[PDB]
């Protein structure tokens, strides 16, 4: 069931307040991003290890010092994996 | 340097608010918490959104993109806002999983979170 | 079938058959990275991103349409520079580049003749032969593998295939490379006259004009005696302009070759008596982009290029530089 409007209670506002639940803690598998792996320039620097089929399609991000956005996701193409890394402006 | 999602600091529902507003500014649509009689349930930090895909909107095709967000406490005071793709579906028929436009949308979202 | 040049004859036959029976998909590693730029990135940024990620090329994404927007390679820069040198009476006009977004660089090229009107690529599930024919129909030395997600109509850039990685693939997968035992000087292959050559004294922009005019990816540097010393590659141009110093173009080749990081695929040489069997082996274990053919005393005789080799196996028996 979708919706277009900001839930009201998140403007009460807002300390006071319910003393609402925490989100769950970070599970161990999002601790590591395969992009940080370049075992491979020996000699094909594009090779990554096999991903982990839980983490297909999760956005990852990275600091550039260049004033653009670094984004990436991993996906199955037929039986092979493509991690695409996008460099993109903000405007 | 690479890590999943986008980092967040501060107050958990303060961040939940910002994400909600950020969706609203992109024109995404979203699920919303529903309490247990009381009483807000921890899954409120699980947001399913739906995004009209602009270049399909340009044809005038009704094709949508499904994106799930999830908050996780990392340290005390530090959070990962995790973003994952549930795929695309047009209102019609009749089996690739591209990262696009999923990545172009996370790009939009991130612009909204920051221009806030 | 049972002697050199009749054994080679047959061996080539298997190799093309091998080529046709595979797809571009098949060449790809089972899990790899692909770096993609927004077409609206500024030129300086994109240069900084190639170097930092250690790449010489990247496919462009037109993100509003979700469409592949061209392939960015050192050729784009080599062609714009040539143009400015041949046309502008103003040496500092070249500096202007830095203001361009990749999209506006591509328009200048479009307007200037330097780019094809529609936009070369292949389906990754089609035949590997498809990839070669195209890369040899245009003299492009790499090609995008593009598919389409029918749920969105958006395009899916799967990979970019280089000539080098096709040949490596062939070297590792075809036993029959070892049966190509015919010396180069018997076959008809490579270029053996009218070499574009340069010396240390030569100016970089003259080397760049040679590169654009002959649609060649590299230029050998020789001494007065014509011994081979080194090479100046279109990828070398990237290292001179990376900091916005477009005056590094007036450097002599020698000066510019000192600014080169170690890193450098090296320069590969063979004798004229060398055969294709050994070369596929050099390829199997090392990153060769071309072979200079030399004599006892390192004197240049000719050039055996990757296109050259691909073209020899795939076929049955002044302006502008293509994607590099
Ligand atoms: N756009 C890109 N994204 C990711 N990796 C790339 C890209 N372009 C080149 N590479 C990688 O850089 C390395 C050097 O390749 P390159 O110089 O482009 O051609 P070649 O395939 O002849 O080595 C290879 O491991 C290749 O996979
Ligand atoms: N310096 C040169 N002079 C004349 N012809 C060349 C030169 N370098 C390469 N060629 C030839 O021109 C064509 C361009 O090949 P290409 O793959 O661009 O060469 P490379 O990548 O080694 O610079 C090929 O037929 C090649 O044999």
């Amino acid at each position: 069931q979708y919706s277009t409007e900001i839930p009201a209670f998140l403007t009460s506002n807002t300390l006071q307040e319910l003393k609402l639940p925490k989100p769950p803690s970070l599970p161990p598998h999002l601790e590591k991003c395969i992009l940080n792996s370049n075992t491979a320039y020996k000699e094909d620097q594009s090779v990554l290890p096999n991903p982990n089929h839980v983490l297909l399609n999760h956005l990852a991000a990275a600091n550039t010092q260049l004033g653009v956005l670094a984004l990436s996701a991993t996906t199955r193409y037929h039986r092979k994996y493509v991690t695409t890394a996008m460099f993109k402006n903000f405007d | 340097k690479w890590h999943f999602g986008v980092r967040c600091r501060g107050d958990a529902p303060e961040i939940l608010l910002a994400v909600y507003r950020a969706l609203q500014r992109a024109g995404a649509q979203f699920t919303v918490p529903k309490p247990v009689n009381g009483k807000y349930r921890s899954d409120m930090y699980t947001i399913k959104s739906r995004w009209e895909i602009p270049h399909c909107k340009r044809e005038g095709k009704n094709t949508y993109a499904y994106i799930e967000l999830q908050l996780y406490e990392v340290m005390p005071g530090c959070f990962m806002l995790d973003v994952k793709s549930n795929g695309y579906k047009d209102i019609y028929s009749h089996d690739l999983k591209s990262s696009f436009p999923f990545l172009d949308l996370c790009a939009m979202l991130v612009c909204k979170l920051f221009s806030a | 079938a049972m002697d050199v040049q009749e054994t080679q004859k047959g061996a080539l036959k298997e190799i093309q058959a091998f080529i046709r029976s595979r797809t571009s998909y098949d060449v790809l590693p089972t899990s790899f990275r692909l770096i993609v730029f927004d077409v609206t990135l500024f030129v300086k940024t994109s240069l900084s991103l190639l170097t930092l990620n250690n790449i010489v090329s990247a496919p462009l994404w037109d993100s509003e349409a979700n469409k592949f927007a061209g392939l960015l390679t050192m050729a784009d820069f080599v062609n714009v520079i040539k143009y400015y040198y041949q046309s502008s009476s103003f040496p500092e006009a070249i500096a202007e580049i830095d203001k361009f977004r990749l999209l506006g660089l591509r328009e200048v090229e479009r307007k200037i003749g330097a780019i094809p009107p529609e936009t070369i690529y292949v389906h990754p599930m089609h035949s590997l032969m498809d990839a070669c024919l195209a890369m040899s129909k245009s003299r492009a030395r790499r090609i995008p593998l593009i598919d389409v997600d029918g749920e969105t109509g958006s395009e899916m850039i799967v990979s970019v295939l280089t000539q080098y990685r096709i040949l490596k693939f062939i070297s590792m997968n075809c036993k029959e490379t070892a049966m190509l035992r015919v010396p180069l000087n018997q076959m008809t292959i490579g270029t053996w006259s009218n070499l574009a050559t340069a010396s240390m004294e030569t100016k970089v922009y003259d080397v760049i004009k040679m590169l654009a005019e002959k649609n060649i990816s590299a230029v050998p540097i020789v001494n007065s005696e014509g011994t081979l010393l080194n090479v100046y590659e279109s990828v070398d141009v990237m290292h001179l302009i990376q900091d916005g110093d477009y005056s590094n173009l007036d450097l002599s080749v020698g000066e510019a070759l000192l600014k080169r990081p170690a890193n450098f695929d090296g320069v590969h040489t063979c004798r004229a008596t060398d055969r294709l069997d050994g070369i596929f082996d050099a390829i199997k274990h090392s990153r060769v982009h071309r072979l200079f053919v030399v004599d006892e005393n390192l004197k240049l005789e000719g050039i055996l290029s990757l296109a050259d080799i691909l073209n020899y196996i795939i076929y049955d028996k002044d302006n502008f530089e293509s994607a590099v």
